[PDB]
């Protein structure tokens, strides 16, 4: 239920030839919940913990989406951090999985960023009216979203008609739990420069180049 | 050609499977048709044109066909007659003459979704 | 068949905790009645039939607890140490309050018997009805009722803590959360009598009247909580 | 195995209501016998052996109720609030008439013992057999029997009210309807004795004598 009790659990699991937690450390969207758990002083706390996990050999230095996914699906790691989309691949494997609340850090919850999957029409497209037809009458329909969802889960769909089906799923409940503890990302143009600043900062601190204090300095600029 | 007129909400595919066994034992074709408004298309077409050989509908429409002279008198032997419930034969009787063969009793019921409504009104 | 159509009943199969529990509920209601003496004469027979009103009230009260137990174990099918622990605490409280309920039920049946005018038999058999004793009566039974509902709240909270392990859906999470609130709200009424009696604002029977009158105000607060969820 | 070959038994799996109920039936028949004192001398033993005829009568009577309970829960597999409520009322009635029956069975076992000539012990042990006492006796065990068959009728009516939810077929609907009638007809005999004893037409033992006789003609009066 807490981030701070993972090192103990990892010591226990490493004795039996298993990891505790493996997730994508390269993409900052996955590391941000821990970083933003308290908050600055909050970012310094959250990241130092993440740095200590790699320093204590609990997590690998270059842990990416593929080796984390594969390791969990194979049955090598006891935990992983991922989205709705990842569930179908677990179902394919023979792993009795559970989706739950993200661990708390410094008592407070880990605040994961909330994304709204959205479809936009390219300004330089001649098929603007044909795309509107596809999006409205064919995709954003009960039948349409069902087709996408049975391939790889969408999460909590925006369609009002899908509330009953969403509510029947325990994994959706866990997703909504984390979404309430997190916050929706502002759409602002500066988000790109922000994400890049966090992507470098996390990689530098993970590998062992820049210090945790120097990472937030270069990132705030 | 043996042509049968029965409503589209009924089991015409199954009625055809009976018709397919008939052709195997005799050689006569048994096509099953389901046209719209057959209850009011039959007395117009069957009077003038050929229409169907056998007409399937609830017994209530048959008295009008019988008065107009659009139906042959049914003459089934005792042994066949005895296979069906005597009350069913009464429904297919107009002025002391059997005007059809009774198949089944039909009545509307309340169909409900047990998941959305376990104790219905 | 069940309470909620959206709830998936994990405990349809009978378990040891439930079998043991059933014996104890049966043992409780059964020994409440059958703890009485066997009539040996017509006089005893008529005396023993005066006990059915008190027993009906007790039995009604115990099955209401049994029902809540049945519904909990039906909902979650739990069987872990902590559930066993909380379950034992419950049965323990039940058991210690079986004979005291027989007592209270007989006592109140005489008091209400006198009021309506059915009977006119003595209450001196119960042993001095003093302010201190009538206060301890509330505090005792009030502490009992509070504990039962407190334990039911803890049991539902244990299921809430294992929501992911139990694969609880949004409807089931909501039910569980509502069941905790329901049991804490149920517990609040005896907690409020008990506190009022222990402080004793009036220093006389008035205290006991108010404390007893709060049980009559369960119905309205229960309706508020039921209305809020609908 | 079962009563009807056309009935589909919904309650083959044991449930909590049935497990609880089984304890209470067992607790009843078991405490009826084991409520007695433990013999500490041969004198106390030979006395408890006189008690077996009344116990046999009582036990036979309680299993007959248990059987009807077993068949109902086997037929419908019901487990709802109203079924729980009616089931509790039943077990409550049972429980109240356990020790009373231990007494009536002993009372009749003494009277009928005297008649046949097996024993010659006193009936003053039972403390005044006045008209009002022997009247109240028939009003008591008559009110008990009536209320047990009345409850069984209500339980079958609850299943009849849920016929569609239970997916009851024409044979099962008929059985359910017949079971309601059976239990109301069973309840009618004690309801008659009770009404006879209460109205008291003769004003003497002629009333009580009849009230006991209506049970002996259970099948014919049905
Ligand atoms: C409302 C109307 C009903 C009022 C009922 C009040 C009953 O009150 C209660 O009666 C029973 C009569 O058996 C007494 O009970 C007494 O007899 C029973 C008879 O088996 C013995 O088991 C017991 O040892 C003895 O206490 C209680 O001590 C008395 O408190
Ligand atoms: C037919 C012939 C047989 C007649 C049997 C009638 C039984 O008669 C019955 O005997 C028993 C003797 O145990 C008496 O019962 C007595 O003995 C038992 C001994 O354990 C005590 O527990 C019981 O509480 C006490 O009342 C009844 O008060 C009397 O009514
Ligand atoms: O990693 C930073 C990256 O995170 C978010 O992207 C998510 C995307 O939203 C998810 O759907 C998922 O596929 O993973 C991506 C990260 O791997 C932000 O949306 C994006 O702007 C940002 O670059």
């Amino acid at each position: 239920k807490t981030w701070e009790e993972i090192p103990a659990l990892d010591k226990e699991l490493k004795a039996k030839g298993k990891s505790a937690l493996m997730f994508n450390l390269q993409e900052p969207y996955f590391t941000w919940p821990l970083i933003a758990a308290d908050g600055n002083a909050g970012a310094k706390a959250g990241l130092t913990f993440l740095v200590d996990l790699i320093k204590n050999k609990h997590m690998n230095a270059d842990t990416d989406y593929s080796i984390a996914e594969a390791a969990f699906n194979k049955g090598e790691t006891a935990m992983t951090i991922n989205g709705p989309w990842a569930w179908s691949n677990i179902d394919t494997s023979k792993v009795n999985y559970g989706v739950t609340v993200l661990p708390t850090f410094k008592g407070q919850p880990s605040k994961p960023f909330v994304g709204v999957l959205s479809a936009g029409i390219n300004a330089a497209s001649p098929n603007k009216e044909l795309a509107k037809e596809f999006l409205e009458n064919y995709l954003l329909t009960d039948e349409g979203l069902e087709a996408v969802n049975k391939d790889k889960p969408l999460g909590a769909v925006a369609l009002k008609s899908y509330e009953e089906e969403l509510a029947k799923d325990p994994r959706i409940a866990a997703t909504m739990e984390n979404a309430q503890k997190g916050e929706i990302m502002p759409n602002i143009p500066q988000m790109s420069a922000f994400w890049y600043a966090v992507r470098t900062a996390v990689i530098n601190a993970a590998s062992g180049r820049q210090t945790v204090d120097e990472a937030l300095k270069d990132a705030q600029t | 050609k043996l042509v049968i007129w029965i409503n589209g909400d009924k089991g015409y595919n199954g009625l055809a499977e009976v018709g397919k066994k008939f052709e195997k034992d005799t050689g006569i074709k048994v096509t099953v048709e389901h046209p719209d408004k057959l209850e009011e298309k039959f007395p117009q077409v069957a009077a003038t044109g050929d229409g169907p050989d056998i007409i399937f509908w609830a017994h209530d429409r048959f008295g009008g066909y019988a008065q107009s002279g659009l139906l042959a008198e049914i003459t089934p032997d005792k042994a066949f007659q005895d296979k069906l419930y005597p009350f069913t034969w009464d429904a297919v009787r107009y002025n002391g003459k059997l005007i059809a063969y009774p198949i089944a009793v039909e009545a509307l019921s309340l169909i409900y979704n047990k998941d959305l409504l376990p104790n219905p009104p | 068949v069940g309470l909620n159509p959206n709830f998936s009943f994990r405990g349809k199969q009978q378990t040891r905790i439930e079998t043991f529990s059933d014996a104890v509920f049966a043992l409780a209601i059964a020994l409440l009645v059958l703890s009485s003496t066997i009539p040996e004469t017509f006089e005893d027979l008529w005396a023993s039939m005066r006990d059915v009103i008190p027993f009906a009230i007790c039995v009604a009260l115990i099955i209401v607890i049994w029902y809540q137990h049945y519904i909990f174990f039906l909902k979650y099918g739990l069987q872990d140490k902590v559930t066993i622990l909380l379950n034992t605490i419950l049965l323990f409280v039940l058991l210690v309050y079986v004979y005291p309920l027989k007592f209270l039920a007989r006592f109140l049946s005489e008091i209400y018997g006198g009021i309506f005018g059915i009977i006119e038999t003595d209450l001196s058999r119960f042993g001095e009805y003093s302010h201190q004793n009538l206060k301890l009566l509330m505090v005792n039974y009030g502490l009992g009722a509070f504990a039962i509902f407190l334990v039911f709240s803890l049991m539902y909270w244990r299921a809430y803590k294992m929501k992911s392990l139990l694969d609880l859906n949004s409807y089931e999470i909501f039910d569980t959360k509502s069941s905790i609130i329901a049991n804490l709200l149920m517990c609040s009424v005896p907690l409020l009598s008990l506190i009022i009696t222990l402080i004793d604002p009036w220093g006389n029977f008035r205290t006991t009247i108010l404390s007893g009158f709060l049980y009559f105000l369960y119905v309205p607060i229960m309706i508020v909580f039921g209305r809020i969820t609908s």
